């Protein structure tokens, strides 16, 4: 399969690596975006618990939200790293671990 | 002591578990031995 | 000629889908229809399409046709209706759509009449695309699931609201 | 690699064969092109095997099949 | 094409007396199982009982019921009579010895196992039985049911071969036959046969002291006969398909010489013969499911483990680059 | 040994598979000279059909 | 590999929540333990969570859609355009889904397939937007048409349920045909299916003389089937029968969410293409047709759901006006006025969701409401004036360019049909005023006080309908900035 | 080439006048199941599994890693409908 | 269009799509690229090079 | 003449699903059939345009066609099935209640 | 000439990345490499 990651509209910031491998990605994730996971996951299982009382199902019902939230979090963490280390994102802090290392 | 669930699943349904474990063999290969097989390759 | 036969059978097979009495009857010369259209598909050379109509259309398909209009139990009189009163409607509509729409390849694509002399050995001969032959088979296979993967997963899709609409619509569980 | 002998085989002959198809193809097209030159005369305009084409690259003569090579 | 019809006749002429003695054979054999005889008077050793059981049946009168659907009830037999005979077009039996050279072999004879459920159908609405009716309902479903594991296992070969020719899929086994590696789905794809056969134990239209009545009750003389043949012809079919996918078809046990002096159309036909044997064989063997307790086998074990080998072997196969 | 009344009727159906492969093998190779090809593709075809010029034009 | 589908990360994020849906719903439905718990609500605000992540998962990553772009090309093609379509679809689904639950738990609908149904033609939907190719055009507008079948008969019970389902499914499945016969005439005509592809070939000659009649039919087949979907006269009479037998909840989100989808659609293969005013006039004709017949036949009305659907049929029809006049303010106002609409219906629905906990069914069951409840009189009362077109209210906008198009574009029919219609739209929507202020009946119905969800929104759209023309600069750029993403 | 389908139509053909000699020579001397149809829909939906395999699985040599995940997913979906099915009562005749 | 034949080659008329492509490119006006467009049509539907065979016709059968 | 022919049968089966629905005002399965006619019409124009022009485009479009009309004639079935069991019978006179 | 603009123009930069796979190839590449 030919592959090309070439966006429609170029990055307006340096460009630190334009196609990052998943660990190297996830490796990325700042305290911000462990922030936003935690936020999300914690959320999700908030509303799982809380719509699971009446029909009696509270504990899977947190397990079920809890799964939606863990996706849904760590696909917001994996966008905003990924998008800081190609550059569509603002990322001061790579550009940073870039010139020094 | 979810460890004799998996058991007592197995007892009473043997050929899901069976077809569960096929499959799962067959998923497995290409997503785990076949990387394995390609970086070994390439170095 | 042969497009002729082909073309004819079609024809009376589908007067008599939109015109049996009896929609059982219908159903079985839906079946001939598709039979029919097997043909044609084996002339273009579309050997896999011309089996797949009969594994989906009639052995899939048709199938289910048969098994619901069979166990209604229709009674002709709840269907029935003259449809003497319908020939002007029809006539002006079918021919304003053949006019139309028999002849919209003709402007574009002319065809060539048929000279008194042997044009056939105007046939240049390419060796170079005989040497390895795909089957229509392996041509559909080498794109549905790499280059055009997107529209295959989303015919999926439509199969599963097909499985839970049929199951949320008529389970009766005993 | 049966089936790659195979195919090997088929690709040292195809220009002894493609070669032939060639001449036999011109050799045909004099004939009809002197045809045509004989059934259009006296007819105002005409050009004897015109290039439909603009860009005047070679293509084979159309033949109205929808599919000849798979009979 | 003006010696295509003596290879036809070929075929088909040898392939009615195959049928008329598998009849026999079973006869035979089920008796000699249950310490009896079995056909022995008519003809040295019963071998002319075939010949006048369908003198028999040319001879017997026409009912022919009082229907409202007359060209349907004597069309359902010729429906799967020919459809039972059409498939052996594409049936190699040894290198060469095939009518037709089909490229799309395999999904023709899917085609034609998906057209066999028609004939049946037919049969009960148009036989005015309420009874023929519900059982050819429950033939229909039944057949469709299994096969859905019947095309499963046939892409499952297809896979290990890459190509839907019959001829190709048995020269692919001459490294080693299908069924050493696929045992398991051979088994699988012999019972779904049984049970697309509608033969025991999943012989619906055979149970009438079961209160369940068949789908050609209302049939006599010749339409039985065809309904008859073509399952016997079925049958003779499936024995030659497990033989090809699995066994090799026309190859040797083992490429040494000595295996390689008697024709491979002799071992095609001991294959088939060992396979039809066991249709037999199991019939003497066992009781019969009821209909429910089938068709619960067919969605809830074959398909889903016809499923997991298609996965397993396409995965190992694209895993250690072993494809076609 | 009565068990062999039952191996005939096997037996003449296994000859019936031999004759349905032979007969037909035998029939294609007189009327076409040669036994049938498994695998005639595009290629062959018309390698058969620029034969026939290459031998009746020669 | 893996960062080529952050392109598509908000459809597989609801894809996947669906199936956890679907699973936790069939798991724990069916156990005894739990006494087969009813779990639409449950389910329903799961999937209001997962419709609200992949909002965020869309409107976060704006650039990163377009990545990949030259791989994802034969797919789809996601743009600014696509961007803030999908938001809004993802934005009005979440509004229609939160104003299920009362409905969920009192008239008890325990079906937890009903939300599964919704998140998957919101996935459809979503592919509908960034289509780009027939075929794939085609597969999700089908996917979103069956998953609307089997939701409109989801009371299989009821008469008028199962009758809808099966009006809209025959009727919809002969337009679907009628557009497939379309693509593919369009197809053999040009050799082509991608929209780029079609735009070349047929940019530059329209109808010059030598005009390709498969190109022609193929439009217009092609526009007989949008305009099925769009609900426009003469293919509309499917659209107030299926509205009134479907289930409250699928006829509000059968007034929304499925116009801005195909709206999208349609401003991508026509705008973004090339032929003679053919199509316009096309549109012309129909949006002519739809005001007249959407005001007479909802002048003659005495139900409130019959109404509503002729009501929104007179405003496609106004709404189509802007697509005709071919300009880029003609897209702005018609993007305006497809969301002006759409919170007018929501604030519509919202209301009568809340009234069918009493079973409303009348116009004439409305008597006394300015006495039972005078706030929600005073609501409804605002949504019928901003409906009417009356100013200051955000409804005005619709009737302004109506008129603004047909005097610039030089139609003076089109100016007294508007002017007519809009006439006979004033009196039949303040006819629900009279009978909420002015009657006096002896019998009066009194009604059951709205839940939470429903009077949030209902607050919101009221103060968004009262106050949008005091501060409307953001709607205005935003749908400016999309008319031009279309071209440029 | 089609050519090998000509030997099928004669056939065909034969078969047929052989069906009616033996079928013409003897003229000289209430009630809804769902459940039917549902296997009908079941049937159906593992019948067009069935014919995207066959492109596949011819296929696997070209298409390698992409095109065997790809049809993994086809898969998977097909399969959470199948244990809906399954869980719903749809498998059971009882 | 597209460029997968039927075949498993490349299309017939792929090359005049992609000339006609490349043309319109950067040519603002599309008259500019009036040639290629009815080559690539003419590739599709063979329709001058028919209307001309079909003269020949035409003419040889008035002789006659 | 070949593409033509083909186009006509293609044509005349369309055709004969727009006269099926002209002509059984009081039968809907054979509207629905007729509706099935029409999507068989389409997709063999697919299949002959693919092959005319020399292009796959076709060809795939066809097969998804196939699983749309496969989908659609189970759902549609599906509402037939809950509209004969609610009201007892398929006459029309029993489907037009919604009015106005 | 909107089709000049560069997102108008994606096949044109797709397409020659593909250019050398089974299935869209002139057949004399492979007679050649
Ligand atoms: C108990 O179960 C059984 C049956 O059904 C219940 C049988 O039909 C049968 C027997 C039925 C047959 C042998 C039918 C055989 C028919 C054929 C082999 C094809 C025609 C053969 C013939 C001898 C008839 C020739 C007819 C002509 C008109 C002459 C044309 C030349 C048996 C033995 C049986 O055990």
């Amino acid at each position: 399969m030919n592959t090309d990651i070439t966006a429609l509209e170029k990055a307006q910031y340096p460009v630190v690596d334009r196609n990052p491998a998943f660990t190297k990605v996830v490796g990325n994730f700042s305290t911000l975006d462990y922030l936003r996971f935690s936020t999300i996951t914690g959320i999700s299982v908030t509303v799982g618990y809380l719509s699971g009382i009446k029909p009696g199902i509270k504990g899977p019902s947190m397990v079920t939200g809890g799964l939606i939230g863990l996706m849904g979090g760590f696909m917001y963490a994996y966008q905003n790293s990924a998008g800081r280390l190609m550059g569509f994102f603002p990322n001061d802090g790579e550009v940073a671990s870039y010139q020094k290392r | 002591p979810v460890m004799e669930k998996l058991r007592m699943f197995v007892a009473q349904e043997p050929v899901v578990a069976a077809s569960c474990l096929i499959g799962g063999v067959g998923l497995f290969l290409p997503a785990v031995v076949r990387p394995i097989l390609d970086s070994l390759e390439a170095s | 000629m042969i497009l002729s036969v082909l073309s004819s059978l079609a024809l009376v097979s589908g007067l008599m889908v939109v015109r049996a009495k009896n929609p059982v009857h219908s159903v079985l010369f839906f079946i001939l229809v598709f039979c029919d259209t097997s043909g044609l598909l084996l002339l273009l050379g579309l050997d896999f399409f011309a089996m797949i109509f009969l594994v989906v259309y009639i052995g899939a398909i048709a199938v289910l046709f048969l098994f619901v209009v069979m166990m209604f139990h229709i009674q002709i009189a709840e269907i029935h209706e003259e449809v003497l009163r319908y020939l002007p409607v029809s006539g002006i509509i079918g021919l304003i759509f053949w006019w139309e729409m028999f002849f919209i390849l003709d402007n574009e694509s002319i065809p060539l009449l048929p000279t008194q002399r042997n044009t056939t050995s105007l046939r240049y001969t390419v060796y170079a695309g005989k040497v390895r032959s795909w089957t229509n088979l392996e041509t559909l296979g080498n794109l549905l699931y790499t280059y055009y993967f997107v529209w295959f997963l989303v015919s999926s899709l439509i199969l599963l609201v097909a499985m839970i609409g049929a199951i949320v619509l008529t389970m009766h569980r005993t | 690699a049966l089936k790659e002998e195979k195919y090997a085989a088929r690709r040292t002959i195809l220009p002894i064969l493609q070669a032939e198809e060639d001449e036999r193809f011109v050799s045909e097209w004099k004939k009809y092109l002197e045809y045509e030159a004989d059934v259009m005369k006296d007819v105002p305009g005409w050009k004897v095997g015109e290039n439909v084409y603009n860009s005047g690259r070679w293509m084979p003569p159309a033949t109205g099949e929808l599919r000849p090579d798979v009979w | 094409y003006i010696a295509v019809p003596a290879e036809i006749l070929g075929i088909i002429l040898p392939l009615l007396l195959g049928v008329a003695f598998l009849v026999l054979a079973e006869r035979k054999v089920m008796a000699f199982v249950q310490r009896r005889k079995g056909p022995d008077v008519v003809g040295s050793f019963g071998l002319l009982q075939p010949l006048a059981d369908g003198l028999k049946l040319i001879l017997k009168e026409p009912i022919s019921p009082s229907s409202a659907n007359f060209f349907l009830f004597r069309m359902a037999p010729v429906a799967t009579f020919m459809l039972s005979l059409v498939a052996w077009a594409v049936v190699p039996f040894d290198y060469g010895m095939v009518l037709s050279d089909l490229n799309i072999g395999l999904l023709y004879l899917f085609a034609i196992s998906s057209l066999g459920v028609y004939g049946i159908i037919i049969a009960g609405r148009s036989s005015n039985s309420k009874y023929a009716f519900l059982g050819a309902l429950r033939s229909a479903a039944q057949m469709v049911s299994y096969e859905v594991s019947i095309g499963l296992i046939l892409i499952t070969v297809l896979i290990c071969v890459g190509s839907c020719n019959l001829s190709e899929i048995v020269m692919a086994q001459k490294q080693i036959w299908f069924g050493i590696p696929l045992f398991p789905v051979l088994v699988m794809f012999f019972i779904s046969c049984l049970a697309e056969t509608n033969r025991a134990p999943f012989d619906l239209p055979e149970a009438e002291a079961e209160l369940v009545a068949g789908y050609n009750v209302e049939y006599s003389s010749m339409g039985f006969a065809l309904f008859f043949l073509g399952e016997y012809a079925n049958m003779i079919l499936m024995s030659g398909l497990c033989t090809l996918f699995f066994l090799g078809g026309w190859l040797p046990i083992l490429d040494l010489p000595i295996f390689k002096k008697i024709p491979g159309s002799i071992w095609f036909s001991i294959k088939v013969l060992f396979f039809l044997f066991l249709y037999i064989w199991v019939r003497a063997a066992f009781p019969r499911y009821r209909y429910d307790q089938l068709m619960g086998l067919g969605w809830k074990v074959f398909l889903p483990l016809s499923l997991a080998w298609v996965v397993s072997v396409s995965g190992l196969l694209v895993t250690f680059q072993w494809l076609p | 040994l009565v068990w062999l009344e039952a191996m005939l009727p096997l037996g003449i159906i296994g000859g019936m598979l031999c004759i349905m492969g032979n007969s037909q093998y035998y029939i294609h190779k007189a009327y076409h000279g040669r036994p049938k090809h498994i695998g005639h593709d595009e290629w062959d075809v018309a390698m058969e059909r620029r034969d026939k010029k290459v031998v009746e034009k020669a | 590999m893996f960062n080529l589908f952050l392109a598509v990360f908000p459809e597989i994020f609801i894809i996947n929540a669906t199936f956890i849906l679907l699973i936790h719903g069939v798991v724990f439905s069916t156990s005894k333990k739990y006494d087969y718990p009813p779990l639409a609500s449950n389910v329903g605000w799961l999937g209001l969570l997962s419709v609200l992540i992949t909002l965020l998962l869309l409107a976060a990553g704006a650039p990163l859609l377009t990545i990949a772009h030259l791989f994802w090309n034969n797919l789809f093609r996601r743009d600014n355009f696509t961007y803030f379509c999908q938001i809004f679809l993802l934005l009005s689904t979440a509004g229609t889904i939160s104003m299920c639950f009362d409905f969920f738990d009192q008239e008890r609908f325990d079906a937890f397939e009903f939300i599964v149904l919704i998140l998957l033609s919101t996935c459809g939907m979503l592919f509908m937007i960034s289509a780009y190719d027939l075929i794939a055009m085609y597969l999700a507008i089908e996917l979103q048409s069956l998953c609307f079948y089997v939701i409109a008969a989801s009371k299989r019970k009821s008469e008028f349920s199962t009758e809808a389902g099966l009006k809209y499914l025959i009727l919809g499945a002969f337009s679907s045909g009628i557009l497939l016969f379309g693509c593919s005439m369009i197809y053999g005509s040009t050799g082509a299916t991608h929209f780029d592809q079609l735009a070349k070939i047929l940019t530059g000659y329209e109808i010059t003389g030598a005009r390709s009649s498969g190109i022609f039919m193929g439009i217009l087949f092609i526009a007989v089937g949008f305009l099925f979907k769009i609900t426009a006269v003469p293919f509309h009479m499917w659209a107030p029968d299926i509205y009134e037998g479907s289930p409250t909840p699928v006829t509000a989100f059968l007034s929304i969410a499925p116009k801005i989808s195909i709206f999208a659609n349609i401003l991508r293969v026509f705008i973004y293409g090339s032929y003679g005013a053919t199509l316009q006039q096309i549109f012309f004709f129909c949006s002519i047709a739809s005001m007249i017949l959407g005001a007479l036949a909802a002048m003659a009305q005495t139900k409130v759901k019959r109404l509503l659907a002729y009501s929104s049929i007179g405003h496609v029809g106004y709404i189509c006006i802007g697509f005709s006049c071919g300009t880029i303010e003609g897209i702005q106002s018609l993007l305006i006025g497809i969301f002006i609409y759409a919170l007018m219906t929501m604030d519509a629905f919202a209301i009568v969701l809340a009234l069918r906990q009493t079973r409303v069914k009348y116009i004439a069951d409305l008597g006394a409401l300015a006495k039972t409840n005078p706030i929600l009189a005073i609501t409804f009362s605002i949504t019928m004036f901003s409906y009417a077109g009356i100013p200051p209210l955000a409804g005005f906008c619709s009737k302004f360019y109506l008129f603004f198009a047909a005097l610039g574009c030089g139609a003076y029919f089109l100016a007294l049909v508007g002017v007519v219609t809009s006439v006979i739209g004033c009196f039949y929507y303040i006819r629900l005023v009279k009978r909420m202020f002015f009657d006096t009946p002896r019998t009066w119905i009194l009604y059951e006080p709205m839940d939470r969800n429903k009077s949030l929104l209902l607050a919101m759209t009221s103060f968004f309908i009262t106050l949008f023309l005091l501060y409307p600069s953001p709607l205005f750029s935003v749908t400016h900035q999309m008319a031009l993403s279309l071209y440029l | 080439m089609m050519l090998e389908f000509a030997p099928i139509f004669i056939y065909l053909v034969i078969s047929l006048l052989v069906s009616l000699i033996l079928l013409g020579v003897p003229f000289l001397f209430s009630r809804f199941d769902i459940r039917f149809y549902l296997v009908s829909i079941l049937f159906l939906i593992f019948d067009l599994e069935v014919t995207f395999f066959f492109p596949w699985a011819v296929s696997l040599n070209k298409i390698d890693l992409f095109g065997f995940w790809s049809m993994m997913a086809f898969l998977f979906i097909l399969t959470i409908g199948f244990l809906y099915e399954w869980k719903r009562g749809a498998l059971d005749w009882e | 269009a597209s460029g997968w034949g039927i075949t498993g080659n490349k299309g017939r008329c792929y090359d005049f799509w992609m000339d006609f492509s490349e043309c319109m490119s950067h040519c603002r006006e599309p008259k500019d690229c009036t040639l290629l467009r009815e080559d690539y049509l003419e590739c599709l539907h063979h329709s001058k090079e028919f209307q001309r065979r079909n003269r020949i016709y035409k003419e040889e059968q008035r002789k006659l | 003449m070949d593409l033509i022919k083909y186009f006509t049968f293609s044509m005349i089966i369309f055709i004969l699903g727009i006269w099926g629905i002209l002509l059984n005002r009081r039968n809907i399965l054979i509207m629905l059939m007729s509706i099935e006619l029409m999507l068989l019409a389409v997709n063999l124009n697919f299949l002959v345009f693919s092959v005319s022009l020399d292009d796959m485009m076709g060809q795939v479009f066809a097969l998804l066609v196939l699983t749309v009309a496969a989908a659609e004639s189970a759902i549609g079935l599906a509402i037939f099935v809950i509209t004969f069991r609610v009201r007892g019978t398929i006459a029309v006179e029993f489907i037009n209640s919604i009015q106005g | 000439g909107f089709w000049t603009f560069e997102r108008h123009n994606a096949q044109l930069r797709w397409d020659p990345q593909i250019s050398q796979v089974a299935g869209r190839r002139d057949p004399y590449d492979d007679l050649l490499e």
